[PDB]
C-alpha cells in the first residue's frame, strides 16, 4: 500500500535534485522531502505507484549517490 | 504436504552434496510413492516447471522420464496434460510459455517418453500454419520458431527416425522463410551497419543456426542432458504416442509475439585467448543466450540471485561465460521496442556481476563499453538514450572514473555526430547525479568543452537589465511584492498595470516568480502552488499555456532538469496541458535543443502521464461498475481518451511537418537527406511508435486515414509501415 521510502546514509551535500535524478530511474516521483521531518542523511521519496517504489527498493537501494551506498526502506504502518 | 513436493520439484538440480543423477533418481522414487494420493498434484506441478523453468528443461524431462519408467500410465497422463496446457497457453496468448512446453515435449523424445514420430507429426502441423491463408505473418512466424528452436534439443533424434519426413518439413519451412516480409527489420535493429556484425532478423538467424546444426549431423556441444546417464532405464519401450494436435485457428483476439532482431556485438576475436566463442550461427550460441535470458526472467527481482544464477550457468563445454552474460544484458537493455525488464535493473545487475566476478567481469564490461562507443555511428537513437542513461549511472557508482582519452576521436568531429553528442549527454547525466565543477574536473582538459554548462537561472529583469524593457517597472514591483509574501490578488493588482491573453503579463510574472524560487525544486514547486490562481488565469488560453512554457524556457534553458520537473508539475496541476507541451517541444524556440535528450525525456514523460491519467480514470469507472456517478465518470474517460488520442495526433502531425520540410528542402537544394539532424528526427518518430505501441495500435485506422497516407514521403511513411509490420 505504501508508495513512500525512507532513504538513509545520504551525504550532507546531497540535494533534492540529485535524489530526483537517481530515484526517477525506477518511476515517477510524486514528492521528495529532505530531512526527517515529513511536514541528517535522510529523505523521503514518494512515488505515485507502488510498483515504482518496489523497483527503487530492488535496484536503487544499495547503490551509490555522492559515492555513498544509500539504504532505502518502506515508510508504512 | 502439497507444498512439500512442490519444493522438492522446484529445488532439484540446485546446489547439493549429492550428484544430480542421485537427486533425480531419489526424487523420482519420492514422487512415485505419492502418486496414489497426489498424482493430480504432481502432474500439475511438473506441468508448471515445464512452462516456468525452461532454463532447467533437461533436468525436468529427465525426471519425467524416470517417473514414466516407473509408471507408464502416469507418463501417459503427463503427456496428455502437457498437450492440454499447450492448448491453454496458446488460448491465453502466452506464446512465450507455449514455446517452452513445445521444447519440453521435444526433449521428452530424447528421454523416450514420447515417440519421435509424434513430434514429427506435431511439427508438420506447426509448419502447415505457414500455409494458412490470410493470417498474420507473426502467427506463421511463431509456429515456425517453436519448431526450429526445439531442434537443438530433438533435431538429432527426429532426423535419425524420420529423415525423409523432416527434409520435407524443412523444404516447406525454407520456402516459407524465403517469402517472409522483412519490413519490420530497420525498426528493430540496434545498429544499421553490416559491420562488424549484422543485426539479423531472428528467424533468418535461427534458420542459419539450424542449417549449421544439420551440417554437423545434428551434433551440438553445449546442452547438458542428465538423461544420458540413465540409458539403462530409459528406452523406446516406454514411449507414448501423442494425441493429434491441431494449432488453434487464428481469431480476432489472437495476439502473437512481435518479430525480433538478434543483438550481436561479440565474436571469437573479442576473447582471442579464451575458449573459442560459439559462433553467431551456432546453436550453442542460440541456446546459451536463450537460457541466459530465461535466467534473468526468473530472477530479475533479486539482483544478487540473478547475478549468481548467471555466473553459475552450466554447460557441457567451456564457453566465455562473462562475454555471453554481458552480451545478453546489453541485448535486453537495447532490445526494441523495449527491454523485457525495467532499464535500471540492468545497471544494478552489472554492478552485482562486477562484485561477484571482480577479477574477470569488469574487463569485459569495459571492453563492451569501448565497443558500444566505437559503434555509435549507426546505433538507433532509442538505444543510444539507454546507453547514455546506463553509462552515466554506472559511472556514478564508480567515482565517475573513465579513460576519456580513449574517446578522443570525438573531439575533432562535428559536434552533432553520435560520438561527441553521446559524450556531452553522458556528462550532462553525470552532472545531474553530482555537481557542476566535480564533472568539469573528471574529464581531461581536451574534453572540457563537452561538459555541461552551469545550470544557472537567467533573469530578464535583473541587476543588468535596461529599464527600457517592456514591463520592467512592473517586474520590479512584482519582485519586491513577492518578497513581502503577497497574495494572488496583490499580484493580480500589480499585473493589471501591463498593456497589450497578455503575453507581457505572463512574461513579467513567470520571469519574476521563477527567478525568486530559483534556489531549489521545492521552492519553485511551492511558488507554482502558491500562485496557481495567477497561472490558471494568465494561461487559460492555449496561447497563454505556450507562452508560459516559452518564458519558463527562457529562464531555465541552462538547467534542463529544472525544465523537466517544472513542465511535469505544470501538467499535474493543469497550468498547462499535454497538447501545449507537445506544441512547445516542436517550437522554433526549442529548435537548437531539439536533438538533445532532455526534450525527448519531457515529451515521453508527458505522454506517460497522459496514458496513466486515462488508466486511472478508467479504473475508477470500472470500480463503479461493480458498485449518476458511473455514467458521469464515463464522460471523464472519453474526454481523457480524446486528450490522449489528440496528443498523439499532434505529435505525429508535427513530425510529419518538420520531416517533410527537411525532405523538401534537401530535394530543392540537392543536399544530402541523411544529416545528424535527420537521423535524430526520424529515429525520434520511430521511438514514439516503439515506446507506446500498445496504445497507438488502437489509433491505426485514424493514423492511416489522416496522417500516414499513401502520398506521404516514403522516408516518413516507412516508419508507420515498419510499425504496422510488428503485428502483421
Amino acid at each position: 500500500k505504501s508508495c513512500t521510502l525512507y532513504v538513509g546514509n545520504l551525504s550532507f551535500y546531497t540535494t533534492e535534485e540529485q535524489i530526483y535524478e537517481l530515484f526517477s530511474k525506477s518511476g515517477d516521483i510524486k514528492k521528495i522531502i529532505m530531512g526527517l521531518d515529513k511536514m541528517c542523511g535522510f529523505c523521503f521519496v514518494e512515488y505515485y505507484s507502488r510498483a515504482d517504489a518496489e523497483n527503487a527498493m530492488r535496484y536503487i537501494n544499495g547503490t551509490r549517490l555522492d559515492d555513498r551506498i544509500i539504504r532505502t526502506d518502506w515508510d508504512a504502518g | 504436504t502439497e507444498d512439500h513436493l512442490e519444493s522438492l520439484i522446484c529445488k532439484v538440480g540446485e546446489k547439493s552434496a549429492c550428484s544430480l543423477e542421485s537427486n533425480l533418481e531419489g526424487l523420482a522414487g519420492v514422487l512415485e510413492a505419492d502418486l496414489p494420493n497426489y498424482k493430480s498434484k504432481i502432474l500439475r506441478l511438473l506441468c508448471t516447471v515445464a512452462r516456468l523453468l525452461p532454463e532447467k528443461l533437461t533436468i525436468y524431462t529427465t525426471l519425467v522420464g524416470l517417473l514414466n519408467a516407473r509408471n507408464y500410465n502416469f507418463g501417459g497422463e503427463f503427456v496428455e496434460a502437457m498437450i492440454r496446457q499447450l492448448k491453454e497457453s496458446l488460448k491465453a496468448n502466452n506464446y512465450n510459455e507455449a514455446v517452452y512446453l513445445v521444447r519440453f515435449l521435444s526433449d521428452l523424445v530424447n528421454c523416450h517418453v514420447i515417440a519421435a514420430p509424434s513430434m514429427v507429426a506435431m511439427f508438420e502441423n506447426f509448419v502447415s500454419v505457414t500455409q494458412e491463408e490470410d493470417v498474420p505473418q507473426v502467427r506463421r512466424d511463431w509456429y515456425v520458431y517453436a519448431f526450429l528452436s526445439s531442434l537443438p534439443w530433438v533435431g538429432k533424434e527426429l532426423y535419425e527416425k524420420k529423415d525423409a519426413e523432416m527434409d520435407r518439413i524443412f523444404a516447406n519451412t525454407e520456402s516459407y522463410l524465403k517469402r517472409r516480409q522483412k519490413t519490420h527489420v530497420p525498426m528493430l535493429q540496434v545498429w544499421t551497419a553490416d559491420k562488424p556484425h549484422p543485426q539479423e532478423e531472428y528467424l533468418d538467424c535461427l534458420w542459419a543456426q539450424i542449417q549449421k546444426l544439420k551440417k554437423d549431423r545434428w551434433q551440438e556441444r553445449h546442452i547438458l542432458r542428465p538423461y544420458l546417464a540413465f540409458d539403462s532405464i530409459l528406452c523406446e519401450a516406454l514411449q507414448h504416442n501423442l494425441p493429434p494436435f491441431t494449432p488453434p485457428p487464428h481469431t480476432e483476439d489472437s495476439v502473437y509475439p512481435m518479430p525480433r532482431v538478434i543483438f550481436r556485438m561479440f565474436d571469437y576475436t573479442d576473447d582471442p585467448e579464451g575458449p573459442v566463442m560459439p559462433g553467431s550461427h551456432s546453436v550453442e550460441r542460440f541456446v546459451i543466450e536463450e537460457n541466459l535470458h530465461c535466467i534473468i526472467k526468473s530472477h530479475w527481482k533479486e539482483r544478487k540471485t540473478c547475478a549468481a544464477q548467471l555466473v553459475s550457468y552450466p554447460g557441457k563445454n567451456k564457453i566465455p561465460l562473462n562475454y555471453h552474460i554481458v552480451e545478453v544484458i546489453f541485448a535486453e537493455l537495447f532490445q526494441l521496442p523495449a527491454p523485457p525488464h525495467i532499464d535500471v535493473m540492468y545497471t544494478t545487475l552489472l554492478i552485482e556481476l562486477c562484485k561477484l566476478q571482480p577479477g574477470s567481469l569488469p574487463q569485459v564490461l569495459a571492453q563492451a563499453t569501448e565497443m558500444l562507443y566505437m559503434r555509435l555511428d549507426t546505433m538507433n537513437t532509442t538505444c543510444v538514450d539507454r546507453f547514455i542513461n546506463w553509462f552515466s549511472h554506472h559511472l556514478s557508482n564508480f567515482q565517475f572514473r573513465w579513460s576519456w582519452e580513449d574517446w578522443s576521436d570525438c573531439l575533432s568531429q562535428d559536434p552533432e555526430s553520435p560520438k561527441p553528442k553521446f559524450v556531452r549527454e553522458v556528462l550532462e547525466k553525470c552532472m545531474r547525479l553530482s555537481y557542476h565543477q566535480r564533472i568539469l574536473d573528471i574529464v581531461p582538459p581536451t574534453f572540457s568543452a563537452l561538459c555541461p554548462s552551469n545550470p544557472t537561472c537567467i533573469y530578464k529583469y535583473g541587476d543588468e537589465s535596461s529599464n527600457s524593457l517592456p514591463g520592467h517597472s512592473v517586474a520590479l514591483c512584482l519582485a519586491v511584492a513577492f518578497k513581502s509574501k503577497a497574495t494572488n490578488d496583490e499580484i493580480f493588482s500589480i499585473l493589471k498595470d501591463v498593456p497589450n491573453f497578455n503575453p507581457l503579463k505572463i512574461e513579467v510574472f513567470v520571469q519574476t516568480l521563477l527567478h525568486l524560487a530559483a534556489k531549489s525544486f521545492s521552492h519553485s514547486f511551492s511558488a507554482l502552488a502558491k500562485f496557481h490562481e495567477v497561472f490558471k488565469t494568465l494561461a487559460e488560453s492555449d496561447e497563454g499555456k505556450l507562452h508560459v512554457l516559452r518564458v519558463m524556457f527562457e529562464v531555465w534553458r541552462n538547467h534542463p532538469q529544472m525544465i523537466a520537473v517544472l513542465v511535469d508539475k505544470m501538467i499535474r496541476t493543469q497550468i498547462v496541458d499535454c497538447a501545449a507541451v507537445a506544441n512547445w517541444i516542436f517550437s522554433s524556440e526549442l529548435s537548437r535543443d531539439f536533438t538533445r535528450l532532455f526534450v525527448w525525456e519531457i515529451l515521453h514523460s508527458t505522454i506517460r502521464k497522459m496514458n496513466k491519467h486515462v488508466l486511472k480514470i478508467q479504473k475508477e469507472l470500472e470500480e463503479a461498475k461493480e458498485k449518476e456517478q458511473i455514467e458521469r465518470l464515463q464522460e471523464k474517460v472519453e474526454s481523457a481518451q480524446s486528450e490522449q488520442k489528440n496528443l498523439f495526433l499532434v505529435i505525429f502531425q508535427r513530425f510529419i511537418m518538420i520531416l517533410t520540410e527537411h525532405l523538401v528542402r534537401c530535394e530543392t537544394d540537392g543536399t544530402s537527406v541523411l544529416t545528424p539532424w535527420y537521423k535524430n528526427c526520424i529515429e525520434r518518430l520511430q521511438q514514439i511508435f516503439l515506446q507506446h505501441h500498445q496504445i497507438i495500435q488502437q489509433y491505426m485506422v485514424t493514423l492511416e486515414n489522416l496522417l500516414f497516407t499513401a502520398e506521404l514521403d516514403p522516408h516518413i511513411l516507412a516508419v508507420f509501415q515498419q510499425f504496422c509490420a510488428l503485428q502483421a
